[PDB]
């Protein structure tokens, strides 16, 4: 009862330290945050659907997001990129269940979000280019 | 003053240097304290007023300090360590048996304004006590929470009381060695620290500490354990005191240690600093008791004296190093000797209970460590320890940002989620079911709308029945 509320806390946790959220120094030097990282990876072993879907709304939300400004761009593109490292650890370093029952996942939540980045993506000619290559090994 | 210049007396050359030192140490600023003057530069100045035949005086400023009747014991054994000097001199003097039969007058005599003074008096001074003498001041006792409870006026009666319990903390060790109350006195110091006062819990734990003195004195702990002797006294009594512990949410048949470190953890919350170091000196004093009975060189482990070291683990160094977590001489929690169930859910309990209400970092490390450690050790237990860790855990994990802190807290989350999956052997409820319900609850800080919990008139019983059962007339 109590401990699916304590995942909440890591992954909203999560959310508030992305640079396109407002910062609010919380960083702590990035130790504090980057903790958060590794207990995130780790909780995924046992509670893979759990962790991976509520990582696919936080990727949505970002997405849906219009900001104008030179930092606004630099910041999304960053933000982008922590989310797709954090989300390749978790299918890598989870197990080989090979459970194939992630397709209620699969075909809405994360492949049209994963999908989106393969194409051609001109906004940026440098940040396009690793975008593709972090992507791509998701996929 | 007038006792150094007085010729009429002959006091030896020795006698004249214990009165001078006397003299000095009443005009430092310790005693201006006691004595209710403090921020007045000299006395002498405010007793006497220079226009005192033009004009009358003028008092202003209403507001006046309060007395405690621990001030007026430091203040009365100054004076009769004054008296007795002199006596030693004076042949055959009566100063000292004069004195006290005028407060014996006054403290068996209903005055709710000269009686509760008369009794911090009549036990410092006297030299002598009978069992009828004992029976009066354990029912003037009775009669002070009765009233509480009926009226709406309780700090005129909660001083009463007060007052009785500091007179027994000093008429104990005249009693004669082998009377029944040496040890029934145990019950009534336990049954004050369930009143749930910061005076009451102060002067209980006062007649406690020198109980244990007392009667190792005596040597009624050479070949017996505390469980065994306060025990065996209260089991002609026993109807009375069961009903107690249902209410109280604390049961002795069950766990005798247990239950009573469970008041003395409340200790720690006391605004004084004074009585922090009481509550500790306490557990020491209980810990080379019950080893001493195993002989178990005074910190080993076991069922019987694990109780003990959680208390002093946050604060005793001694017991830090000399019992580790295994996870980096013995380690605590063994599953090799803590291999009951029942035993290693409170001890539990009591570490969930030390980091709910503490406000420290270095106390909240420690005690993490040896949470963590728990998860793994003791998977099937850890589920009724939730409730208790539900709302702090929470609060750290969003806003805490210490690694040393924040290491231990990531530990425990991931433990729980890796022996979930399974079907709850024990609930959160399995406490409640032989007895230990309101162990959480009992080491709250100090109610500020001090009150007598209501469930006193089961207090007033119990001390009945102990006058008719070891006082019969």
């Amino acid at each position: 009862h109590r401990p699916v509320e304590w995942v909440q806390a890591v992954v909203s946790r999560f959310d508030e330290q992305l640079p396109i959220k407002t910062g609010q120094q919380n960083t702590h030097t990035k130790v504090s945050t980057e903790h958060n990282k590794e207990c995130l990876i780790n909780i995924s072993k046992y509670k893979f659907s759990l962790v991976i879907s509520g990582l696919t709304t936080i990727l949505k939300n970002v997405n849906n997001m219009r900001i104008f400004g030179e930092a606004a761009e630099k910041n999304l593109y960053l933000s982008q990129l922590i989310i797709l490292d954090t989300l390749e650890k978790c299918l890598a370093g989870q197990p080989k269940d090979t459970m194939r029952l992630d397709e209620t996942m699969l075909v809405k939540q994360l492949l049209p979000e994963i999908c989106h980045f393969l194409h051609t993506c001109r906004e940026g000619n440098q940040h396009a280019a690793e975008l593709r290559n972090s992507a791509s090994g998701v996929l | 003053h007038s006792l150094c210049t007085c010729s009429q007396l002959h006091f030896s050359e020795e006698t004249k240097q214990v009165l001078r030192l006397s003299l000095t140490e009443f005009s430092l600023p310790k005693f201006y304290l006691l004595f209710g003057i403090s921020k007045v530069k000299s006395a002498a100045v405010i007793a006497f007023r220079s226009s005192y035949r033009d004009r009358s005086f003028s008092p202003g400023s209403y507001e006046r300090e309060t007395f405690a009747l621990t001030s007026l014991e430091t203040v009365t054994e100054a004076l009769l360590e004054i008296m007795e000097a002199c006596m030693r001199d004076i042949p055959t003097c009566k100063w000292l048996d004069q004195w006290t039969e005028l407060a014996q007058r006054f403290a068996f005599q209903y005055n709710p304004s000269l009686q509760p003074r008369a009794l911090v008096v009549f036990g410092c001074i006297s030299k002598r006590v009978s069992h009828g003498q004992i029976k009066q001041i354990i029912r003037i006792l009775s009669k002070a929470l009765e009233s509480c409870l009926k009226g709406p006026d309780t700090y005129n009666s909660q001083v009463l009381i007060e007052a009785t319990v500091i007179a027994l903390t000093k008429l104990q060790p005249l009693l004669n060695k082998d009377s029944p109350l040496h040890k029934a006195l145990f019950w009534v110091a336990v049954a004050v620290l369930q009143l749930d006062e910061v005076n009451l819990y102060s002067a209980g734990t006062a007649l406690l500490e020198q109980n244990l003195h007392t009667l190792d004195s005596l040597r009624i702990f050479n070949d017996k354990s505390p469980e065994e002797v306060f025990m065996a006294i209260r089991n002609p009594l026993e109807w009375h005191c069961k009903q107690m512990d249902h209410f109280v949410g604390l049961n002795f048949n069950s766990n005798f240690n247990f239950a009573l470190v469970g008041h003395l953890l409340k200790g720690y919350r006391h605004p004084s600093p004074a009585i922090v170091a009481r509550t500790v000196r306490i557990l020491h004093t209980l810990l080379t008791l019950v080893n001493k009975h195993r002989n178990c060189d005074k910190f080993e482990v076991n069922t019987q004296s694990v109780a003990y070291l959680a208390a002093l683990l946050t604060v005793s160094e001694e017991v830090r190093s000399r019992c580790s977590l295994k996870h980096r001489s013995n380690v605590l929690l063994d599953e090799e000797v803590l291999t009951d169930p029942k035993i290693q859910a409170l001890l539990l309990t009591v570490l969930a209970t030390l980091v709910k209400y503490t406000t420290d970092e270095f106390d909240q490390r420690i005690l993490y460590e040896y949470l963590a450690e728990a998860s793994v050790v003791f998977p099937k237990v850890f589920p009724v320890v939730h409730n208790l860790l539900d709302s702090k855990i929470n609060t750290l994990l969003s806003l805490c940002q210490d690694p040393n802190l924040l290491n231990p807290i990531h530990g425990i989350v991931q433990s729980v989620v890796y022996h979930e999956e399974s079907p709850p052997q024990y609930q959160t409820s399995y406490l409640q079911s032989f007895g230990f319900n309101g162990l959480w609850r009992f080491a709250g800080p100090f109610s500020k709308q001090t009150q007598i919990p209501d469930y006193a008139e089961l207090i007033v019983k119990f001390l009945d029945a102990l006058i008719d059962t070891y006082l019969p007339g």
